[PDB]
DNA sequence: CCGTTGTT
DNA sequence: CAACGGGCGGAACTATGCC
RNA sequence: GGCAUAGUUC
């Protein structure tokens, strides 16, 4: 169930839509803007 | 005297004029209830207020 | 304030 | 002996500024 | 719509 190099993360989850919902004008939360820069580096 | 029957309340009555005042706290401002109402977004729960 | 971990 | 980290009440009601 | 701050009741 907990292999040790599993601790070392090489693919990150990204939670639905749900966790991160829109906001009503739409606003992207916490977690959307930091998903969008981690996204950002990781393609450059 | 006694309002209902007319006979003399057998203790006197300490009566006189006082100040009092009406604080702001009404009740017409305080009721609530609910029974199926609006729900929050994110954890859809009933809302708060 | 006081449970962990390091340094000595 | 020293440094570091987590822990610290319960509900409720208005208002105002800002993204 | 949300975040923050202030005041008030018990």
């Amino acid at each position: 169930y907990a292999r040790p190099e599993w601790m070392i993360v090489t693919v990150l989850p990204v939670p639905p839509l749900s966790v991160r919902p829109a906001v009503v004008a739409r606003n992207q939360d916490d977690l959307t803007h930091k998903l969008a820069d981690i996204v950002k580096i990781n393609n450059q | 005297y006694n309002g209902f029957t007319g006979r003399k309340i057998t203790s006197q009555i300490f009566i006189g004029p006082t100040y009092y005042q009406r604080l702001k706290h009404m009740v017409d401002d305080k009721i609530h209830s609910r029974a199926r109402g609006p729900i929050q977004i994110l954890n859809r729960q009933p809302m708060e207020g």
